[PDB]
């Protein structure tokens, strides 16, 4: 790997520089190099890994949606034929997005998840696994769509089971997991009622636990709670 | 819909 | 070249798709492939080439400035030593930026400029040549800083001479050239008075020619004129 | 300072 000769601490330092410079592809390459050193990641380092790849795949998802929309319009009645180029280029972006998702899933499988024993690491990684299968599901159309969806569901479900047993209902990881599993239900799994029920129960159980929190923890939790509320407003 | 921020607990 | 097997028209079509998707690195690769077909570019195609590379180098310049600022702070009195990583990473971004500039300059030299006979193509390309030498000058510090600056100056000056002879003072290419040469004077060449004089004369001569223009051309010219005005407000 | 937009006449 191109980062094999760089010190772990230098990779982490440069990932933070890349974040400041909004160089998310570099950030992701640095964090991949850090993961491949073989040591477990700290909380901050897990956040860096996620920030880096979320921004990379975010740009790809946004581009994919633009191109897919153009492609679908080209397939309407009365649309002039323009050749294979829209499909080809959508496929190019799609393949690169799938590559990034596969890279993240590979890091999680070799060997972040199997070494993660604490709830805060294990839930974070299983949520990521669900997320990157969800991003794969957004573009899936063939014989493996169902299996990709079930892989996302399975990872989210294992994360949910641990988070409910081991974390308070205000924990931001637990909240962000529930938020994302609810998005999965609504947007991927054709289960809007499950999405709404999960968002509401998650919000209400967190509300009831806010009284236990410091001012700073209250701010962290309410930020994610507001996203649940925003989704419920969109969906109801 | 909104999904979680990357950086989280 | 990786685009050697793709039709020219397909490269242009995909460059426009990449623009819509905000995939500027792809856009630049498509337009480089189109240039390398060996035919001259139309006005629209020249604009696509410039949009693509301006956005690519724009992200690099913004990242370089962030990293250079961190590096300069690390070299102040009382700053704790953090090792070579800030310099290394600034150098990495700098080298990639220089590579993009060299690629653009190479396309201009092989063989866009030598085939460009009309003022609207030749001035556009010579302005680009000045611009990409200017971007090189922004990061230059060694024995070749002076030669990079003089290469930018020389390209801008040839473009200015043609534009003054062959284009009306409201032509947006002429205006954008003068705007950029004035930025060169202020930010690169240590010549703020020349910058101010050029911006003012350019603005005033364009003002006097607006009466000849259609509504749409008036809008195009006044947009660039406002940038001259904005700079004059910053500089005076 | 402001420089020219990429797309121009
Ligand atoms: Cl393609
Ligand atoms: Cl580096
Ligand atoms: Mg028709
Ligand atoms: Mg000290
Ligand atoms: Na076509
Ligand atoms: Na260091």
């Amino acid at each position: 790997g191109a980062m094999g000769s760089m010190e772990r601490a230098s990779l982490i330092q440069k990932a933070k520089l890349a974040e400041q410079a909004e160089r998310y592809e570099d950030m992701a390459a640095f964090m991949k190099g850090a993961v491949e050193k073989g040591e477990e990641l700290s909380c901050e380092e897990r956040n860096l890994l996620s920030v880096a790849y979320k921004n990379v795949v975010g740009g790809q998802r946004a581009a994919w949606r633009v191109l897919s929309s153009i492609e679908q319009k080209s397939n309407e009645e009365g649309s002039e034929e323009k050749g294979p180029e829209v499909r080809e280029y959508r496929e190019k972006v799609e393949t690169e997005l799938q590559g990034v998702c596969d890279t993240v899933l590979g890091l999680l499988d070799s060997h972040l998840i199997k070494e993660a024993g604490d709830a805060e690491s294990r839930v974070f990684y299983l949520k990521m696994k669900g997320d990157y299968y969800r991003y794969l599901a957004e573009v899936a159309t063939g014989d493996d769509k169902k299996r990709i969806i079930d892989s996302a569901r399975s990872a989210y479900q294992e994360a949910m089971d641990i988070s409910k047993k081991e974390m308070p209902p205000t924990n931001p990881i637990r909240l962000g997991l529930a938020l994302n599993f609810s998005v999965f239900h609504y947007e991927i799994a054709n289960s809007p009622e499950e999405a709404i029920s999960l968002a509401k129960t998650t919000f209400d159980e967190a509300m009831a636990d806010l009284h236990t929190l410091s001012e700073d923890s209250y701010k962290d939790s309410t930020l994610i709670m507001q996203l649940l509320r925003d989704n419920l407003t969109l969906w109801t | 819909a909104h999904s979680s921020p990357a950086s989280x607990q």
